[PDB]
């Protein structure tokens, strides 16, 4: 029968950071989840600068002077200055510009590693501390030069908006790192979404490759 | 072109002169600008690098001045030791250094005085005279700086000399003010200003276009730290006054290097303390543009302290200013007396017994540069000129250490593994060629390390290959220079690691030069073109050695 279905994307702490809803039969609606990469980082690892921010919190950082709202007291010009010296993170609008640049550059990007649902072999990759992959070749999706793909992976993650689209949203001080997550044929067959599943998304940069843990789960209520 | 020429103050006095000249605009005005724009709290580190480079050059001078019995500027030593073209380049760079130092210190002092009295002079300048060229020329022409330079040039022409007593008194006042600044910063300032985050990225004033960086100790990254160090190298300039003055010294060749090193270390300590105080009392992005130290004191509630600083700065900026204005004509006169520059600059007035024409010309040029260009532009121009001069002197020391005592075909065995115990002409030629190749390779490394910095990070094959090959070949050439025997001629003072230390000094100086913006490089290129035009049109033919 038809239920009010809702797909929730949760941070590493399994707290709902994003959600979509609709009236559909169970296991028949598979929308393109579009959570922000920063929303996954809310109350996440300290690198992203949102370790103390609660889910659904407003984007931190002062507005860019180039934003649609125009100049204001305390507005930042970092959003126009070169981003080469900035760290890719979500604590400020210019840091979000740098994160978008890192996530869109061909030589860089992000790779997502399966977690609990992964097979025993993939279990060798590592635990959540390593974002479910401490060794190369453990990523099933994400935007990188080698373009990983797995038949048994439940989801595929990519950048929802291009750099040109994302820059303006960043300058507005809004969340501007959306991630398009699409359920795979294997994921659609899976009916354990109610329990929820977890992945680890790591940036492909020069260094530790900072990452976070996110999850997807399904709820349904009477229509 | 290569023609060479035939050639009491206590150590504490030399230290006082060096501290007086060195301390000034660099700490009282530029410290806040670097803290706000280039590096944040990491400005404390920016000075450190700029200090070490300043030390590396200074040590070379100790040897460079040790080779010439007659004390004087680096132009004197170069024209005695290496030749005529190199001496002209060094003297031209020193002339640029002195002129632009006069201009920049006059700017900083005029701005400080104008702010002290409520910025009426700057307001009048904006009201009645705007250059209208923000990109290149200054938005506000500093007429007061022109007046100051005119007054001081008039004083110098009429025979006013260096009052060592006044210099000592002003240096003592400035050092007391700097100590007060350090103590007030450590009392009122807090470490929290070095740990700012996006929660604190809000200057409660109504300013806009504020660069908040990443926050923390190093908001703008190590690239910003290096840019700040290149800018702060300006602050350590002026220690050359000890040798330049030419007044009799109790132990010239031994006191001069010791005095230079002591002055550099004292200035480094003062700059470190004052910059730490400035960045701890007030956020780096909150620092006042016009008056960083008085602004920080006002932020902490010690508003009246602006007067105390207003004294100390106006003292230091005075002693610093003369520190550039007194040597400024002398070098020209020397270059005019040796025939490299126009002979009319060497003319001495009967009434004053001073090079009136040279002083007037240098003062007019400095006044024009102050009228047209911003403080930071002049600072960077002087920094690039001074860095080139320092690198040239370091190369001079490196080359001369291996040359045989003055009055092509080669073999691999003699180059790699010479067996002569003392240098020969062949060894000197090998060392000269190695120095030229090493300078070219260091320039290549610095170019790749700055222009190709992202390319090196990106790991592109060409950039990494060029970097690795250039570094390995630099090491190889430095080794070739190592294998050659050093001249056994005794020297009063020597560079401890003359085959490595001068190379490191050259590398650091060139790298800092690369950090400067394109406008500074263009201005420096135009100045060098003018110098070469004068040399090859007039210098060669009218040289007294001809
Ligand atoms: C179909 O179901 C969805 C989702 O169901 C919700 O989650 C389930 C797990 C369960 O707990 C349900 O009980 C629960 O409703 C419904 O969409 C939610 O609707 C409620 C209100 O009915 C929203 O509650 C909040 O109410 C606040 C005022 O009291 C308001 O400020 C909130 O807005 C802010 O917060 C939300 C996220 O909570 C954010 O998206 C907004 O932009 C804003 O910041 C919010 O309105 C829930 O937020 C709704 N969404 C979710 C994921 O819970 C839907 O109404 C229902 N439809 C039908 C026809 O039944
Ligand atoms: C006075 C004697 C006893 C000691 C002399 C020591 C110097 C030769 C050392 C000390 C610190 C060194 C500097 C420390 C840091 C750097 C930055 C380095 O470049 C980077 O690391 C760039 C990184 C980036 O791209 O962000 C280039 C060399 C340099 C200038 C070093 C050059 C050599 C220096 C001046
Ligand atoms: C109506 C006009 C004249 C108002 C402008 C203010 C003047 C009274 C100022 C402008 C320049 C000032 C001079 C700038 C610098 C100095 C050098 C200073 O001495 C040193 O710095 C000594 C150090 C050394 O010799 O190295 C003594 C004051 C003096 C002459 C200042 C005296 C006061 C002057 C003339
Ligand atoms: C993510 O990508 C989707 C797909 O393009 C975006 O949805 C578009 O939104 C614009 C403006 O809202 C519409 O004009 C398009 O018709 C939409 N396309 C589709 C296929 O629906 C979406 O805006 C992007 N951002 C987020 C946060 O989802
Ligand atoms: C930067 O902002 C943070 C948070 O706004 C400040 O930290 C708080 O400061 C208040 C003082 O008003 C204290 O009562 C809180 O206990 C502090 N909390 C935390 C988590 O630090 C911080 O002091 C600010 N820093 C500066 C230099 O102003
Ligand atoms: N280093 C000097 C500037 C150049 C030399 C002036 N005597 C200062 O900080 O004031």
């Amino acid at each position: 029968q038809v239920y009010n279905i809702t797909w929730e994307v949760t941070n590493g702490d399994r707290e709902t950071v994003w959600a979509i809803s609709g009236n559909h039969p169970l296991w028949t609606w598979w929308p393109v989840l579009t959570p922000d990469l920063c929303m996954l980082a809310l109350s996440g690892p300290p690198h992203w600068g949102l370790e103390y921010q609660a889910p659904y919190s407003s984007p931190p950082g002062p507005p860019c002077c180039s934003g649609s709202s125009g100049s204001s007291a305390g507005c930042s010009r970092d959003c126009d200055e070169p981003l080469t010296s900035l760290t890719p993170r979500c604590n400020t609008a210019w840091n979000r510009l740098k994160l978008d640049q890192v996530t869109h550059k061909s030589s860089e990007g992000f790779y997502v590693c399966p977690g609990s649902h992964r097979p025993r072999e993939a279990k060798s990759c590592g635990g959540p501390d390593s974002f479910y992959c401490a060794s190369w070749g453990c990523e099933t999706t994400g935007r990188v030069y080698w373009k990983p793909s797995s038949s048994w992976d439940y989801i595929t993650v990519d950048n929802n908006l291009t750099t040109s689209q994302a820059v303006q949203v960043c300058k507005d001080n809004k969340w501007c790192n959306p991630l398009a997550i699409q359920f795979t044929n294997a994921g659609k067959q899976v009916t354990s979404w109610t329990t929820g599943h977890y992945w680890g998304l790591r940036l492909y940069v020069s260094g530790r490759d900072p990452g976070l843990t996110f999850g997807i789960r399904l709820r349904y209520q009477n229509l | 072109m290569l023609r060479r020429k035939v050639v009491c103050l206590n150590t504490y006095d030399l230290v006082a002169l060096g501290v007086g000249s060195t301390l000034g605009a660099g700490v009282y005005v530029l410290a806040g600008a670097v803290a706000r724009e280039n590096a944040g709290p990491a400005i404390v580190i920016s000075f450190l690098i700029a200090a070490l480079a300043s030390v590396l050059a200074g040590l070379c001078y100790g040897e460079f001045g040790a080779r010439v019995p007659k004390t004087g500027s680096a132009y004197l030593y170069s024209y005695v030791t290496v030749g005529e073209l190199w001496a002209f380049i060094t003297g031209w760079n020193l002339i640029l250094s002195y002129i632009i130092g006069t201009s920049s210190v006059a700017r900083a002092w005029s701005a400080t005085f104008d702010e002290l009295i409520g910025k009426p002079i700057g307001e009048f300048s904006r009201q009645h005279m705007a250059l209208n060229a923000p990109g290149v020329l200054a938005q506000t022409p500093d007429i007061f700086a022109v007046i100051i330079i005119i007054i001081l040039t008039g004083l110098l022409t009429l025979g006013v000399k260096e009052s060592a007593m006044v210099n000592k008194i002003f240096t003592c006042i400035n050092v007391l003010v700097l100590c007060f600044i350090v103590v007030s910063g450590f009392v009122k300032g807090s470490i929290k200003n070095w740990q700012l985050t996006e929660k604190n990225f809000s200057c409660n004033n109504n300013d806009t276009n504020v660069k908040y960086g990443e926050g923390g100790f190093m908001p703008f990254g190590f690239s910003g730290v290096l840019s700040g160090a290149a800018t702060c190298f300006y602050a350590f300039v002026g220690f050359d006054c000890i040798a330049t003055t030419g007044e009799e010294v109790k132990n010239p060749q031994k006191a001069i290097p010791v005095g230079i090193v002591a002055s550099l270390l004292i200035c480094f300590i003062a700059y470190f303390g004052v910059s730490a105080a400035l960045t701890l009392m007030m956020p780096y992005f909150c620092l006042d543009i016009d008056s960083p130290l008085p602004g920080a004191f006002k932020h902490q509630g010690w508003e009246e302290a602006k007067y105390a600083v207003a004294i100390g700065s106006l003292c230091a900026l005075s002693t610093s200013l003369l520190g550039s204005m007194f040597p400024m004509p002398r070098v020209i006169y020397a270059m005019a007396e040796d025939g490299l520059l126009f002979k009319f600059l060497a003319k001495i007035n009967n009434r004053t017994k001073t090079p009136v024409i040279a002083t007037v010309t240098s003062g007019a040029i400095a006044a024009v540069m102050a009228f047209l260009f911003e403080l930071k532009d002049l600072v960077d121009l002087m920094s690039i000129g001074t860095l080139l001069a320092y690198s040239l002197v370091a190369a001079c020391v490196l080359v001369l250490r291996y040359q045989p005592e003055q009055p092509e075909k080669f073999s691999l065995k003699s180059i790699l593994s010479p067996k002569n115990v003392e240098p020969s002409k062949f060894s000197g030629l090998i060392v000269n060629i190695s120095a030229g190749l090493l300078a070219a390779l260091i320039i290549t490394v610095c170019i790749v390390a700055v222009l190709g910095r992202e390319a090196l990070a990106e790991g592109t094959l060409w950039a990494v290959f060029v970097m690795t090959g250039s570094v390995l070949l630099c090491m190889l050439v430095t080794g070739i220079i190592w294998r050659q025997p050093e001249s056994k001629t005794k020297l009063s003072f020597k560079v401890p690691f003359v085959p490595v230390l001068p190379v490191l000094s050259i590398f650091v100086n060139i790298y800092l030069m690369m950090q400067l913006d394109q406008g500074t490089w263009v201005r420096f290129a135009v100045w060098m073109l003018i110098g070469f035009t004068i040399y090859f049109g007039y210098g060669i033919w009218h040289s007294e050695e001809a």
